[PDB]
């Protein structure tokens, strides 16, 4: 119970950030795109 | 476990997630600029 508890909400929280930095990363990748766009 | 080492890594994504919303408003302006000087420069 103990460890196993926190070890699974340190889980959660990693992937939270993962899914954050995939989704933001994704958005840099898209304004850049625009950027290109723009100066094309 | 390594939890020390754990709270290490997820630390590191924590400051990489801060410089990845700083990269996006970074952009955001050049973008918006771009926007702008495009505008003005074609009246």
């Amino acid at each position: 119970d103990w460890a196993t508890l926190s070890l699974e909400k340190l889980l959660k929280e990693k992937q939270a950030l993962k899914s954050q930095i995939s989704e933001k990363q994704r958005h840099c990748l898209e304004l850049q795109i625009s950027i290109v766009e723009l100066e094309k | 476990s390594d939890i020390l080492g754990m709270l290490k890594s997820l630390h590191q994504l924590q400051v990489e997630n801060r410089r990845l919303e700083e990269q996006i408003k970074n952009l955001t302006a050049k973008k918006e600029r771009l926007q702008l000087l495009n505008a003005q420069l074609s009246v």
